[PDB]
RNA sequence: GAGAGUUUGAUCCUGGCUCAGGACGAACGCUGGCGGCGUGCCUAAUACAUGCAAGUCGAACGAACGGAUGUUAGUGGCGGACGGGUGAGUAACACGUGGGCAACCUGCCUGUAAGUUGGGGAUAACUCCGGGAAACCGGGGCUAAUACCGAAUGAUAAAGUGUGGCGCAUGCCACGCUUUUGAAAGAUGGUUUCGGCUAUCGCUUACAGAUGGGCCCGCGGUGCAUUAGCUAGUUGGUAGGGUAAUGGCCUACCAAGGCAACGAUGCAUAGCCGACCUGAGAGGGUGAUCGGCCACACUGGGACUGAGACACGGCCCAGACUCCUACGGGAGGCAGCAGUAGGGAAUCUUCCGCAAUGGACGAAAGUCUGACGGAGCAACGCCGCGUGUAUGAAGAAGGUUUUCGGAUCGUAAAGUACUGUUGUUAGAGAAGAACAAGGAUAAGAGUAACUGCUUGUCCCUUGACGGUAUCUAACCAGAAAGCCACGGCUAACUACGUGCCAGCAGCCGCGGUAAUACGUAGGUGGCAAGCGUUGUCCGGAUUUAUUGGGCGUAAAGCGCGCGCAGGCGGUCUUUUAAGUCUGAUGUGAAAGCCCCCGGCUUAACCGGGGAGGGUCAUUGGAAACUGGAA
């Protein structure tokens, strides 16, 4: 995808399972390379800080360009501001997609809006960083419909959240309602980011 | 102070100096005058070459030259890196930068710009010292 | 002369037009006297917003419009309309 | 009618001929630090007769040019 | 409204220096895939090689070309004063905002009311002559007009006036009488009877309007007092002339004023604003691109023409600079678009088209337009997308390291399955386009009626971009990742090599044989088609403190007084409304910030609507406080 380097050492450098549920972490927790199983340090306020800010962008893989222009644009909503970046960070289309499981992963998802084989209210969306709102229908294209990696991916269904609505026989899905905080998996502190980018 | 001495005469605030004045001239040939504009590089001649004692704490020889710019003002830049393929009488790009060791160094040398030739051997920090990637 | 016209604005091969007052004088995109509407060449109806008194107005003052923004009033029915009142 | 500028104040000479000179004095607030300044102004008041004189309180308002200094005109005397 | 590091043996204060954010018309170094929107001589207002940027009308006119249409070199009309460029000058009514003109203009546009009557004289073109290479110049002769000049009738133009209604002194508006002036033109087209009539495009007079300009005015916005006096048509007045118009605008005569410490005069600097960047806000800095206004077109001055100029691509003259010559004599001004040289750290193609929008001309077809649409180049910026996706181990080969057991690069790879945003190949192929003109007709006003005019509806029509976007299929993981840092400040540590050497460094500071601070390798962190450095601006910096600081010892109380000016001023009553406060009206352009909707596959971007913003002005009210008065 944008990032197109490798999965674990990420969520074994930030102590937090991204991309997957202990996939990579479950086996030497401890931070990639040279260091990290002989000895660790004790780590800053700068340091956790930024390390929040990681968990948020690496979980969802984006250019920390567009991760702040993200930020900026929610600091408009009325509301808490780390929550309102949240939840309009989960209301991106490529967390529709992998919520929905059409794709093992965020990265899966990204590459698979990149290459439109879905389609936003019947037509065609060919970008990870659509916003999808409430009553958008998502589908995959007509056409994309038997492949090997959806037919082999929709086998596996962690849990469907409560904000999401899916028809297999169809293949297509819909937003329902925002998510507020809780609906989401809250392995991360909405603060220390906005303590981050306020410094 | 009282608002009657604020009026009379209001506030003044301090004077700046820049870190690179010689930087911030240009010159034209036909009116024989200076003229303030902001500019981050300028080229010049190199006059003279040599080595420096630098100040307590340090002992290191450091390489400067003594450049006549483009627009006239004399000049001693630092030539930073392993080796230089500089000598008098060669045309030479500054930028600035303080010596913090040297006393009269106030600009850097950009090494890689004209007639100064990259630092040799160097893998680390390329896009610094003017090495391309090999 | 003073004119009612066209003046354009928007983005590249994406036009807009605003339908303003102006003399012949004055530039394209440049001062005016009053605006009194908007043009959209791009719809299957293009899509057309005229005050039409005021319009009437500085067309009984004599600004007199151009070819397609006379076509506009007539296909608004504003040109059948500033006959009219001409009738009396 | 549309309607002109009109304004008051006290004469400092008479030297010149058929006018004075009225010097207008008001309390304004100064741009930056909030206090009020006394700003005067004086103008040339067209004085038809060589009337009014030193010391004198006067209203004026405003007209055509009629030197290369005065546009103004001697509309009452207020106060000697 | 965030702070951190740095003085000390350590501490508290003071105080400076630097840093963490944001922004650039940026440059440079390393690297480099694409799409959309934008931006791009800031320096030498230095000089210009070349090309194109203002033409048009044959329905104004005469001649020539022509087998009746059409063409032209000329005379004439309109436009050339717009559009386009730059910011030199300019510290001022130049600009902004708000008013005033009873003291002023205004072609083309609209409408209203009248009128285009009769004649004259030439002049280009042309032909000859002479000059000159030739253009091109003169001299003679011929000639047409919507070119010019007369007249009669017509001024809401003057002069003499009288009445009505009024204002803000100068005065205004309306009406009527007398006297004196001031005009014109035709062209096309139809019809009629042949005289006539008559539509449209023009012409003349007056009135209104709209639009565009002009003059005046209040206030506002830059540093210097190591610049305090300045002015002599300078200030006012009476007469006179002048401008579209008031006025020392100018002239003559009289008086000697006028401005100025509320900063005049002078020096240097600068186009001004909307607005842009920053900031909690006050404020700080800027005046690229977009819009408005101003100024200037090699430098200086001057006028003519014209409604409009003292004219970018006009004239004359002086000056500088340059070019061609046949060497006699001619011509010229890129701060128009491209481009060239030079300068510079640095900034584009000597491109396509008038399809569109808009302007000039024309009755229109049409022509002209380097305005403008577009395309090209530059990673210069903003946004977007990638450079694969999944699965795959106690974990290959190799690298680093090893406490020689291992640890790490690392699910990364390999292997398996899948996809085609992009790339390629072949196919399709929109918007943008409205029209105008012309051909039909239906209704009007006006006509003796036709022509014509205005309006309604149909038909027809023309795309540079461009076979570009967009869309369909097929094929391929295949061809698409680099930059900086890792002692603290501040995210991210080991090994070797060096040995106060080489070298690093924004501040503190590292390196003298065991360097997480140098160089390299591995690994890591931060970013990512960009990263970093440099330069500049704000903040942090309460470090110029109005908000918001201080002077015993840290920097800081004149050594002390006498006192002009100014600042500030005890208690009460009345009066006002200079300041203050307040209701109404008007405006503060659009674009931009802000909010709400919509549209481009979202975004950037674009549109619609609203809001805000003034020590804004007029008008009307209150008297508590300041001020004025008794
Ligand atoms: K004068
Ligand atoms: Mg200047
Ligand atoms: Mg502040
Ligand atoms: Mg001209
Ligand atoms: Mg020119
Ligand atoms: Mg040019
Ligand atoms: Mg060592
Ligand atoms: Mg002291
Ligand atoms: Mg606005």
């Amino acid at each position: 995808a944008r990032y197109t380097g490798p999965s674990w050492k990420v969520s074994r450098r930030l102590g937090i399972s991204l991309s997957g549920t202990g996939k990579e972490l479950e086996r030497r927790p401890y931070a990639p390379g040279q260091h990290g199983p002989t000895q660790r340090k004790k780590i800053s306020e700068y340091g956790l800080q930024q390390a929040e800010k990681q968990k948020l962008r690496h979980m969802y893989g984006l250019t920390e360009r567009q991760f702040k222009n993200t930020f900026n644009k929610a600091g408009k909503l009325r509301g808490k501001h780390g929550e309102n970046f949240m939840i309009l960070l989960e209301q991106r289309l490529d967390n529709i997609v992998y919520r929905l499981g059409l794709a093992r992963t965020r990265r899966a998802a990204r590459q698979l809006v990149n290459h439109g084989h879905i389609t936003v209210d019947g037509k065609r969306v060919d970008i990870p960083s659509y916003q999808v709102s409430v009553g958008q229908v998502i589908s995959v294209r007509e056409k994309s419909a038997k492949n090997s990696a959806i037919a082999e991916s929709l086998e596996v269904s962690s849990f469907v959240p409560e904000y999401v609505t899916f028809d297999a026989e169809k293949l297509t899905g819909s937003l329902n309602r925002l998510p507020e905080r809780s609906e989401l998996a809250a392995e991360i502190n909405e603060a220390f980011i906005v303590e981050f980018y306020s410094r | 102070p009282t608002i009657n001495q604020l009026v009379r005469k209001p506030r003044q605030s301090k004077i700046k100096k820049s870190t690179s004045p010689a930087l911030n001239k240009g010159l034209n040939s036909f009116k024989r005058e200076l003229t303030d504009v902001n500019s981050p590089q300028k080229r010049g001649v190199c006059t003279r070459v040599g080595t420096m004692t630098p100040k307590k704490p340090n002992s290191a020889l450091r390489k400067y030259a003594r450049v006549r710019l483009s627009n006239g003002i004399e000049v001693t830049a630092y030539i930073p890196g392993i080796g230089h393929n500089l000598q008098e009488h060669s045309v030479v790009l500054i930028r600035g930068g303080r010596v913090k060791d040297l006393p009269g160094v106030r600009y850097h040398i950009v090494r890689g710009a004209l007639d100064t030739a990259g630092v040799e051997n160097r893998g680390q920090s390329r896009s610094k010292y003017g090495t391309k990637k090999p | 002369a003073v004119k009612i016209r066209l003046k354009r604005i928007g983005s590249k091969k994406k036009p807009f037009y605003r339908i303003v007052v102006a003399d012949s004088r004055f530039p394209r995109d440049g001062r005016s006297i009053e605006t009194i509407g908007t043009y959209n060449p791009l719809l299957d109806p293009v899509e057309v917003k005229i005050d039409e008194e005021a319009t009437l107005k500085w067309m009984h003052n004599g600004a007199k419009p151009s070819d397609t923004v006379r076509n506009l009033l007539s296909r608004e029915g504003i040109m059948e309309k500033f006959h009219n009142q001409k009738l009396g | 009618r549309n309607q002109r500028k009109v304004y008051t104040g006290r004469v400092v000479s008479d030297k010149m001929d058929k006018t004075i000179t009225v010097v207008v004095e008001t309390y304004k607030k100064h741009g930056l630090y909030g206090k009020r300044v006394k700003y005067s102004k004086k103008f040339k008041a067209h004085d038809e007769n060589n009337i009014a004189k030193t010391g004198d309180v006067v209203r004026i308002s405003e007209t055509r040019p009629l030197s290369a200094t005065k546009h103004f005109r001697l509309l009452e005397v207020v106060e000697e």
